[PDB]
């Protein structure tokens, strides 16, 4: 598909909107070149969703609830307000852990406050108040409270804080207000930072006077990986193995205790750059810790990412990066001898929120997969400025995507495999598309480091090679 | 490590020992664990009476509910309309997960919009997101009408969905005829339930309010039917059935039944089946207006009998054995339809199970939760079969609905040892099946959590669940089955008494230990 | 002991210390039991490929057979039919066990008479018992017809069925056109599914052979189903549902399901619905004759082909989705009759629920028994579903079978690793699940029995059941589903699926040991 | 009813039959008269079958395979012929036991020789010879062999007994012929008979000389409970608790060596007179030991039993009886004060094979319930007198009883209650009466003993008292 006729497509499927929105998306919507360093001068990001044109994004809530604070396992996460976002939004998102569900960790609980009437009329302060208490009766192994915000915190006028602070010196627990209402912002980011933010804020200087903790050389911190199917232990282990000593992973599987003793490790190693930028560059400013971005999907990627943490520190780790690299050598070739026969030359679509659009990218590659469109719900115009080089030319390039600019794209590309989220998932199935879940792993995975890549190959090829997808047709038409 | 003839997802792969050594080492030197010993000894304090005395003296934390918000009902609602777009006015992080959460119930796609409103709105209002929303929603999506609920920002800030709408006819962002009902679906009010009633309410009126001068009731010869807020497919389809078989005519009001059942065919259809609006046009010449879970259709009772002067007669949910006998004779009765030997045959086998398997069901102890009209209907059929409710919570229910269900219960020898619970949810549910152990949960995906809990305590204490109920997300396709009629006593019977069954071939499987009952005929 | 408010029956009371401490000394004093250490020693050895190798060198002894004697499947042939009384010419004890067997399946009465031939019989034939058999049955049973099969006795001594029953109406016994339709049924030729094809040509030959000069292929208009040994109820419901939706005029030639499925509303009938003496005595008049299973029906496709003159189209069992189309679509082209959109829609709908539920199924390895045509359709419909049909065993198949099935498993590549097994039993099966263990079993009861061995070996070890096929005796109303068409596929893929997830949930409820995997979605 | 009205009714029923079948058949009807100490003077038994008239009965393969060698554990018993047989027995009765199935006990399998044609046409025994064999290679365990003749065997003229004498030598291990075809005698009994034969002639004599076992002067043997649903265990523990060592049960859960040793009993204790009488007195006669019935049926015949059999022994022992009857007589008391009021005149028709139509009466009374017609399958005259002052006067007695009979006796008598079979189960729940499996239990039990009792008490209760049974008219009618 040449870049003219892609950029005819994109006219093509303008042609719907009234004029206001028309000339909105015309901004979102591009056919990506590779000498362009500036990613400004062909898409923007990052804005207000249209009213009316069915966005996928969600929430500041998602975001900070969701996405950054519920995976951390020892912590129980209020969900502060009416009682629907904490129940849409309980244990859909599949953040690994290691715990006794209901006594030690709570990660895949509801708390809320669950507001009636009432309490939007007369204020939920003393209803929070009254909730800390029974949760320290009925919970007392946890490890400290956040407050996740719902919209209703912010316009009644809650001062949340004000409770938080009584409540935690009254418990010797942290208890932590985040203002993640969900009216804040367009889309999960700016839950992101209002997370990073409360983190910083509330947790991460507690043991700024405290130096009993024993570093060494080698300790770093995974951060931005939410351990998804088991995700950030399929990182961790290669790690280990390479020699470091993995203080944290932040958030999934992660403790209060982690959070709080990151500020003492060695480098911080980003997977998720989009959700936890902004304490990485705290941490940098306050604590000197140097931080760099790494991608752990599939071969190419995870090699090049070893050997770049592994030159960081000293000649004993980057020995230990070569033989780690050697001993997972014959793994990923017989992954590749497999599947890539049965996957060279197919095509894909890829949907997803403010890292995996880019990021899986090289995973297809060493399938002999091309990825010829791709985009974001929530990305920022840095997460578009690290897409270019990933993509081909002449690669179609969408951020906030509409429903029916989404659907209009795929029938005109005739992609062999669209991997996005489960509201695009069942669209797709019923065209005749095989659909790969980007955010779950459709219930599979892990799908980081080596151990990830063989499922993520197995997976690929299960869905696009399946029998059902030769059969929509009812043969007497 | 993976071979690659055979590869390991999450589960079993980190039960390698190298995994669990790290695993080990990552609690030990970060985690700052409470110790095993210290763990176990809480756990089993949560098992305990004291515990339970604790938490149900609880008046402000709420955990593990069984309920959702209004909104997601309204949806659920509209989407039972012919070429209707859902069009929730307010946060647009709310319609992601009313989608998700029924796209993974459903394994379907869910079609609905937002208006996306901001900070901004937060002091202005809505009003500029409502004229954009409906002139784009329209355009793009091409539905034939748009139904509007509401978030809970929009209801806090107090958007007037009327004048709003208005305004947007009024400015030419759409059509002047075009056909937009709203409703109100404030998320801190009731629950889904009411959100479902609300929007029902909210199109009935809108296509009948200010039209009833030129109606008679009964000149269509119809009756209506107003199902409620329903997630079982086969429940529409056994209602139509039914009243083909009787050779009634009928109006199903909101049948969402084709379009959450759309075939994989090469091509999407976002718009599927539904009502039309002639339907509810014309619903107030109807003879009469069947409410089919009346607990939930408060306002649409008020409505359909003040506006349509139907008598909406006083019918429970058609669940188990008698109600779907009362339902039958009701329509019969309405109609002037004799019940057809069809029928008949149909009740008969159904009594013919219950003879056959009431051994194994007799005296089976039952916990149970839902939403009042099915948990009201399940406790009966239960009764029916010989079986003791012990447990029964529904979060979202009233203190009218806790009498009513009291009175079932005194009514039969099977309900003396039963409790009714209101606005409690599954935490509290947790501690009854330890402190008086049923046989099996009766609930919802959310119930296998609880079963997780009772194992750990052991394998004499674990409950199994038997999942009947909304939301279903880790099984496929129980969305297809019934629970209406004779034909969902049926299916119900069949799964009770296979729990049973299967329960105790497990609990016999061990050879030369419990097999002496492991018999080939049961 | 038993205390009154928890009266335990056999499990678990005699799990009670006190019989525990007896049944311990009972085997140390009086039964010589040898070492357990011995009795595991031996069980391990027979979980080996060794073992494997000496169990498939058996030439004489069987053991666990997946199959019955002809007579029963005459028994249910002659169900099939209106008033008709199925009579087995031979010993009594056959038919006590032959109604039991069905008693336990279907939970419902069976009816058949026996003319009880005992020694004296040996000597001198058993002409007395079918005089005087055919006029008690007749004055006591009131049919309208008397079809005979054989017990082996009858067979070995050399009764002349024909000519006894002549001389029962040549002496008054019963009157000259009261229908007596008989077949020779030697249990120690082939199977129940043998019986069923004797029986069945048996009565086709009874009513038609001599009537033939004033018949007209394609005269009324019809085509003629004949559906071999079945034992689900929704088998015969689907086939009549779709030609219903076709608009085919159709004539099911055996059609037991009213008989099999009587109300219980306060009267027994002995008799219920059945294919008429017309529809049979009309039946050469069809357009065409389909046979649902023909592996098992090779003597009526005979008997169909030579008289009536009907080319019957070879149609594997309308199983699956490939199957049930070119049923659908044979159906058409004999008929005329185009395929609705409401099929077209119902095999959509499956198409969406194999796309939903593949992750799950694909790579998922299954051991399949049970009959010929069965095993066959199963195992089409697997490799349709991306499953791997690895031990594919039918005890009562011939090497024409094992080859059209090696054929449908050299075309996908998901049947590169099965392997067909004929003439085998579940003696085999329980090696082969040891040597090359499989995730499940599909198959009847008797697989219950194999489950429990691979679970003494270990957990991990262990091969859950499936029940699917013929009989199923120890879960309750499976005999209502359906295997056949669209709908018949639905059912396979929901308990397949579903089957997969539940077990995923067993081995991920263990709390902080593998419940990282216990998730809330799949 | 009066037995003016029973007599009507029985010739009102027998007007269906014709002539010849109707003069056999009035004479298997009786209407029971207390006064009458010879049976034979009302009723005629133990006679074949009509032709066509739908009895109830089986053969004497299931009175020999089915009934007496089945059950026992550690022995292989062969259906010998076509494969129907085996396969409609397999693991149809609960006779219950303690093994390693498939190792060392081997009840519930299915062992044939599976004949085809050539196997009838040319003879079986070679396929046997080579049979026995293949047992020895793959099931090394089996501590002996039984092989069950199927009709075509006595009609082939195969020398079974020539193939045992054989293996049996060969082998070191005792290989039983059986002449159970189907064709001999006219139902289940004569295999009872056949087999009990079996025993005698090729196992009881093995520890004639071997004079090894140590003996005591309390040990018994129970004869004739097959243990359905644990019921000899039920009845054992009694028997323990009242001094008495049990060195054998027949055939429940019973084993060869347990058989062997029986001879070297003081006293055999008789539940199934029917099915085990004739090796009972073959004991006495050659052994000199003496035996006596019991009834194990409810507290009532419990208590009497076991005084009876303690009589039998020493002071010590009738002591431990009064214990055994103290111990429980809270327990009995109890079940019957919850159900007894529950059953109160609460009315049954019985019909079962050639002990239970007698036995279970008292269990019945002690719950106020009546039997109002009781009848066997296969019973003698024998039989029938120990049943005459059993029933209630004017009550109706039937054997070999047909389809059309029972259910017009059923219209006619009205009862609350059926206690019959499996192929009788669901035509009466069709027309709206209770029914019990008085056979399998229905799959409960044990009803022997004290234990049992409780178990029987609720499960009449749960069965005749059912929701279910109030709902089979449709209100519209
Ligand atoms: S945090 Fe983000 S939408 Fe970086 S909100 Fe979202 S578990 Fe996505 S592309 Mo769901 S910025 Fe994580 C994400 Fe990426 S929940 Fe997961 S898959 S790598
Ligand atoms: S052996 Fe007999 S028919 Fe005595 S053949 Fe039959 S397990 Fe019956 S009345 Mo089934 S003489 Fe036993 C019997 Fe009674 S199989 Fe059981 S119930 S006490
Ligand atoms: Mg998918
Ligand atoms: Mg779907
Ligand atoms: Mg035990
Ligand atoms: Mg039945
Ligand atoms: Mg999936």
């Amino acid at each position: 598909m040449s870049r003219d006729e892609v950029e005819a497509l994109i006219q093509e499927v303008l042609e719907v909107y009234p004029e206001k929105a028309k000339k909105d998306r015309a901004k979102h919507l591009a056919v990506n070149d590779q000498s362009v360093e500036q990613s400004k001068k062909c898409i923007t990001s990052n804005k207000k969703s249209l009213p009316g044109v069915m966005t996928i994004r969600g929430c500041a809530y998602a975001g900070s609830k969701g996405v950054v604070w519920g995976p951390i396992k020892d912590m129980i996460h209020i969900s502060h307000g009416p009682v629907g976002c904490g129940q849409y939004s309980r244990a859909g998102r599949r953040n690994y852990y290691i715990g006794t569900t209901g006594v030690n960790a709570f990660v895949t609980m509801n708390f809320t406050s669950d507001f009636q009437e009432k309490d939007i009329v007369f204020g939920g302060d003393k209803k929070l108040a009254k909730l800390i208490d029974e949760i320290e009766t009925l919970f007392p192994l946890n490890k400290g409270i956040s407050v996740q915000s719902e919209c209703p915190i912010g316009l009644i006028g809650d001062d949340i804080e004000a409770v938080a602070k009584q409540k935690s010196a009254e418990l010797g627990k942290t208890v932590v207000p985040v203002r993640c209402e969900g009216f804040r912002g367009v889309s999960q980011s700016l839950g992101h930072h209002i997370a990073n933010d409360a983190v910083r804020d509330w947790v991460l200087s507690k043991r700024d006077d405290d130096d009993s903790f024993e570093s060494t050389p080698y300790d770093v911190a995974i951060i931005g990986d939410y351990n998804i199917g088991g995700d950030a232990w399929s990182s961790r282990i290669l790690l280990e193995e390479m020699g470091l000593r993995v203080v944290a992973q932040w958030s999934g599987d992660g403790t209060i205790s982690e959070m709080e003793l990151t500020p003492k490790v060695k480098l911080n190693l980003v997977h998720c750059y989009r959700s936890m930028n902004y304490i990485s560059r705290h941490m940098e400013e306050k604590y000197g810790i140097p931080w760099m971005e790494y991608n752990f999907f599939g071969p190419t990627k995870t090699i090049e990412s070893l050997r770049k943490i592994a030159a960081q520190f000293d000649e004993s780790i980057q020995a230990k990066c070569e033989e780690v690299i050697a001993k997972y050598k014959p793994e990923w070739e017989a992954v590749i001898a497999k599947y890539r026969p049965r996957l060279e030359g197919k095509r894909v679509m890829l949907y997803v929120g403010g890292l995996r659009p880019r990021h899986v990218i090289g995973a297809y590659e060493d399938l002999g997969m091309e990825v010829v469109g791709t985009g974001y719900e929530f990305a920022h115009n840095d997460d578009y400025d690290r897409t270019i080089k990933e993509m081909g030319n002449a690669t179609l390039l969408y951020d906030d995507v509409t429903g029916y600019e989404f659907e209009e794209f795929v029938k005109k590309v005739k992609p062999d495999l669209i991997g996005s989220g489960i509201k695009e998932k069942y669209i797709f199935q019923k065209m005749g598309i095989p659909f790969r879940q980007m955010h779950s792993w459709d219930y599979s995975g892990p799908y980081h480091g080596f151990d990830g890549f063989a499922i993520f190959a197995r997976d690929m090829d299960m869905t696009l090679n399946n029998p059902c997808w030769k059969k929509l047709q009812a043969p007497w038409k | 490590s993976q071979q690659v003839d055979n590869i390991k997802p999450s589960y079993p792969l980190f039960r390698d020992e190298e995994y669990k050594d790290m695993l080990a080492k990552k609690r030990d030197n970060f985690e700052e664990k409470h110790p095993q010993e210290k763990i176990d000894e809480v756990f089993q304090w949560t098992t305990t009476e004291e515990y339970q005395e604790l938490n149900f003296q609880r008046e402000a934390l709420t955990v593990n509910p069984a309920k959702a918000c209004q909104p997601l009902g309204a949806v659920l609602c509209a989407l039972g309309f012919e070429k209707t777009m859902p069009y929730v006015h307010g946060s647009q992080g709310c319609v992601a997960y009313f989608r998700s959460y029924f796209n993974r119930h459903f394994k379907e796609p869910i079609s609905c919009v937002s208006d996306s409103m901001t900070e901004d709105a937060a002091v202005f209002g809505g009003q500029q997101n409502m004229k954009d929303g409906l002139e784009n929603c329209k355009a793009i999506y091409k539905p034939d009408m748009i139904a509007v609920s509401t978030t809970c920002m929009a209801e806090v800030i107090g958007d007037d969905l009327n004048a709003f709408i208005n305004n947007s006819k009024k400015e030419g962002h759409i059509p002047e005829e075009f056909p937009v009902p709203f409703a109100h679906t404030p998320s801190f009010v009731g629950s889904h339930t009411t959100g479902w009633d609300n929007m029902f309410e909210g199109i009935a009126r809108y296509f009948t309010l200010n039209y009833m001068e030129d109606k008679e009731v009964g000149s269509n010869g119809k009756i209506n039917i107003v199902p409620g807020f329903e997630t079982y497919l086969g429940n529409f389809r056994v209602i139509k059935r039914m009243m083909n078989e009787m050779g009634v005519d009928y109006t199903l009001l909101s049948d969402p039944e084709e379009v959450l059942d759309t075939p994989a065919d090469g091509q999407f259809r976002m718009y599927a089946g539904g009502t039309t609006q002639d339907e509810i046009k014309d619903a107030p010449n109807a003879l009469n207006t069947l409410l089919l879970q009346p607990w939930q259709l408060t306002k649409t009772k008020k409505f359909v009998k003040n506006t349509w002067k139907h008598e909406a007669p006083k019918l429970n949910i058609p669940m188990g054995l008698e109600w779907t006998d009362e339902f039958l004779m009701k329509v019969s009765e309405i109609t002037g339809k004799p019940i057809p030997e069809s029928l008949a045959k149909e009740r008969g086998r159904l009594v013919d199970m219950m003879t056959d398997s009431h051994t194994w069901l007799h005296g089976k102890k039952f916990a149970l939760w839902g939403d009042p009209d099915f948990v009201m209907g399940m406790t009966k059929f239960l009764l029916e079969l010989g079986c003791e409710p012990t447990h029964i919570l529904c979060n979202n229910a009233n203190k009218r609905w806790k009498k009513a269900m009291e009175a079932i219960l005194a009514e039969s020898p099977y309900g003396a040892n039963s409790e009714v619970h209101i606005g409690k949810d599954l935490w509290h549910m947790r501690s009854l099946v330890f402190t008086n152990k049923p046989d099996f949960m009766i609930g919802n995906s959310y119930g296998k959590f609880i079963q997780r809990d009772t194992l750990y305590k052991g394998k004499e204490f674990e409950v199994p669940l038997i999942r009947i109920g909304f939301p279903i997300f880790d099984r496929h396709h129980l969305h297809r089955q019934t629970t209406l009629g004779y034909e969902g006593a049926m299916q119900i019977l069949t799964t009770l008494v296979n729990s049973v069954l299967e329960r105790l071939d497990e609990e016999t499987r061990g050879m030369q230990t419990t097999d002496y009952n492991y018999d080939l005929v049961r």
